[PDB]
């Protein structure tokens, strides 16, 4: 089987996750396998990005709803021949 | 005199156990219906020889700290 191998032969994107999983469902039994439906959710999570995409929904639903102004270390966007100028 | 049945005690001895096999097989029955009910072990059940569940994954660009238990 290919499962866990990546474009390159290295480890895919969410083998970590995966590979955690998979030691519960070694560890556990068929009663006692409920106990770790949080790494099912993590990798699930890894795989799809569901809550992550909520998340950002949630701060950017309350970001377009702000006329104050934001003091932080901020984000610059550059062009590809600018990287390393000045 | 040419009336020979069989005495009503070996009747009764002989029907019982005719119905104590059929209760053994009732018991036998009842018993394989739960015992297919019951879950195997993974080697058993999936594979004895590399009887570990947890995968490895691809080993070229094998990076420390991918591995998760």
């Amino acid at each position: 089987t290919a499962a866990g191998i990546s474009l390159t032969g290295g480890r895919n994107r969410c083998f970590s996750e995966w590979q955690s999983f998979m030691h519960c469902t070694a560890k556990t039994d068929a009663k006692s396998r409920a106990q770790c439906l949080p790494n099912f959710e993590d990798y699930m999570e890894c795989l799809h990005h569901t809550k992550e995409k909520a998340r950002l929904r949630e701060i950017e639903s309350v970001l377009k709803q702000k006329k104050e102004g934001l003091e932080a270390p901020p984000v610059k966007v550059i062009p590809v021949k600018a990287i390393g100028l000045v | 005199t040419f009336f020979h049945p069989k005495s009503r005690e070996d009747i009764l001895n002989e029907e019982a156990k005719i119905v104590q096999a059929l209760n053994n097989q009732r018991e036998l029955t009842i018993k394989m219906h739960e015992l297919k009910r019951e879950e195997k072990d993974y080697a058993h059940s999936y594979s004895p020889l590399f009887s570990d569940p947890v995968p490895q994954g691809g080993s070229i660009g094998k990076a420390p700290g991918s591995s998760r238990e």
